[PDB]
Order: C-alpha cells, then structure tokens, then sequence
C-alpha cells in the first residue's frame, strides 16, 4: 500500500507518533517518504546480510528477525514479514522502540540527512487531523 | 554546549552576526528577533538547516538571511534602518519547531 | 498572517497564588505553540513547545494547554523565580509571531 502524506499523518498520530519524544509528527512522515517512499510493502537489501522492511524500513540485523541475516538481535522481538501490512501498528510499535530519546530518529539515516534542518511540518500542513 | 552569540555594528546597510558552536547549521535552523527598548519580542525571519530562508512578511523587503554552514555563522542583513529599528537583536536555535537555545543578543541603534 | 493576541498584558500576584496566560491566534495553529519566559536583562528562554510538552528542567507547576485556535499557560503556585515576562510564539509554517507579552509582577 501507497500512503497519501496525510493519509499517512492521520495514521501515525492516530498510533501516537505525534510530538513521540519530542519529534513532531512531520519527521515521521518525512522518515516514512524518504526511506519506503510511503510504500508499506517497501523492501531493500543493504550490502550485510541486512534488510529493511515497510513503511519505515526496519533493518533485520538489529530490530527484526528476517531469518536470513547474520548477527541478528531482534530488539523489537517481531518478525519481519509482520512489517509489511497495510497496517502500520506493528512498524509504529517497533519504531517506538527504537527510538528511546529525543534522538532516537537518528536510527534513519534518511531522517537525518534529508530530513533533519528541513521544514518536516511541510508535508503535513493541509492535513485534516 | 550548545551556543549562540550575536556580532554587531552597534549603531548605524545593517549587518549582524550570529556565531554559533556545539551543533551543526546543516541540522538546525536559526530564528532572528528583535526586542526594542522595554519592548515585546518581534520575529524577523530564519534560516532552515537546508539553506531555505523566511521572513517577518511586513520587514521581508529590508532584510537577508544568509549563513556559511562551514564557518558556523549566519548572517543577518537590514537595509533602510530607521529609528524604529533600535532594538536588541537576538539569534536563536530552532529545534523542530521551538527555540531551545539563544543568544545573549546585540543592542542596535539606528 | 496568523497573528496571536496574548493577555493579560501584566498580573500582579504573590507567591504561592496560580495564575494564567492565554494566547489566542487569528487562525488555526495546529498546537504549534511555544512558551518562553524572559527575566530582567536576559534572553528569553523557552518554557513549553507544542502546546504541554516542558522543557529540560523546568518544573512541572508549569503547565500549557489549548488547540486549534486557543491556548494558555498556568503556573501553579508560582514562585519567586517565576516573576518576569512570558511570551507565546507560533510555528504554524512561516511567518511567525509572538504573543504580546505578558509581565508577571509581585503583588
């Protein structure tokens, strides 16, 4: 599934992604358009045995267990294949866990290199939510 | 060890300068604002992270944002200055979309 | 623009009284609102963003509210150190502005 950006908004303030430690909700949209393109069956395989999975591209070697990569630690304790639904539940919730700070969002790096110093509020301005 | 301190003219093309350490530019924006004499605060416009740049829409033909990322400086330029721009001019640290830290700032008088 | 009308413009109160700030803007804000607070001579410092969330270290008599187009801030049972000016910023897009100002005085 291919979220619209408010679309996509209205759902991660609706799972409690808004202002989560301080990040307003604009950095998890534009986390969320940057790293899977808003596409929650979005796949990549990095250069390790790693690979991210959905809409927020949860790496297998340390947040997901995928089955296939090396050194895997699992740390949101959930199967990958489970971050790949139209529902975001599982991929908020494991994203909540990751980030455990007010930098914590630094765990993208497409957060922190196209989205940090940008005005994130811009792709949810015009929002209904 | 976030820091900000503004560098000015003291009095008068107005040109200030806000140096800053302990974060980089290219991850933060910088807000500038004034304070006249016993005055409010008033909100003169920023620079993102990203090079974009806003301003106070009323000031926005009199004034220049601008900053070297490398030199951890931003720049903050007023042409046309009258007497109503007397005031103490302040550089600030936004952070998604608040600003945490800010400088001492630099009393103007035109 | 979005303009923001902050009141009262002063409070004259005593330590240990609870007093309240409000900041209304001509458009909706989407609780992007700030608090700062700003003592004699000093820069202003921030005290709440997006609307209830407080700063690092300051204390939880402290606390903002509102949404859409209407906001305030309280501080329960002030203290000496909370006298001095409160001001209340949006950063609703662009363009943006503070409150007037509002100048807590010791009673």
């Amino acid at each position: 599934k291919v979220f619209g950006r408010c679309e996509l908004a209205a759902a991660m303030k609706r799972h409690g992604l808004d202002n989560y430690r301080g990040y307003s909700l604009g950095n998890w949209v534009c986390a969320a358009k940057f790293e899977s393109n808003f596409n929650t069956q979005a796949t990549n395989r990095n250069t390790d045995g790693s690979t991210d999975y959905g809409i927020l591209q949860i790496n297998s070697r340390w947040w997901c267990n995928d089955g296939r990569t090396p050194g895997s630690r699992n740390l949101c304790n959930i199967p990958c294949s489970a971050l790949l639904s139209s529902d975001i539940t599982a991929s908020v919730n494991c994203a909540k866990k990751i980030v455990s700070d007010g930098n914590g969002m630094n765990a993208w790096v497409a957060w922190r290199n196209r989205c940090k110093g940008t005005d994130v509020q811009a792709w949810i301005r015009g929002c209904r939510l | 060890q976030v820091q900000l301190q503004e560098s000015g003219p003291g009095l008068v093309s107005l040109s200030i300068t806000c140096t800053v350490s302990g974060f980089s530019l290219t991850g933060y924006g910088v807000n500038w604002v004034r304070q006249p004499p016993g005055k409010g605060l008033e909100w003169l416009g920023m620079i993102w992270g990203d090079g974009n740049t806003d301003y106070n829409s009323a000031l926005k033909s009199r004034l220049s944002i601008s900053k070297d990322n490398s030199k951890s400086q931003v720049f903050l330029k007023m042409n046309s200055l009258h007497t109503d721009d007397t005031a103490r001019y302040y550089c600030a640290r936004e952070r998604d979309y608040r600003l945490d830290y800010w400088g001492q700032g630099t009393t103007l008088t035109v | 623009d979005i303009v923001l009308t902050q009141s009262p413009a002063s409070l004259s109160a005593s330590v240990g009284e609870t007093v309240t700030i409000t900041c209304r803007a001509s458009g909706n804000i989407h609780n992007y609102l700030a608090w700062y607070q700003q003592k004699q001579g000093k820069s202003p410092q921030l005290l709440v963003y997006y609307t209830t969330t407080l700063a690092d270290g300051v204390p939880s008599r402290f606390s903002g509210s509102g949404s859409g187009t209407q906001y305030s801030l309280k501080i329960n049972s002030l203290q000496p150190e909370d006298f001095g000016s409160y001001y209340c910023q949006h950063f609703s897009s662009t363009p943006r502005t503070f409150g007037g100002g509002t100048k807590l005085e010791i009673k």
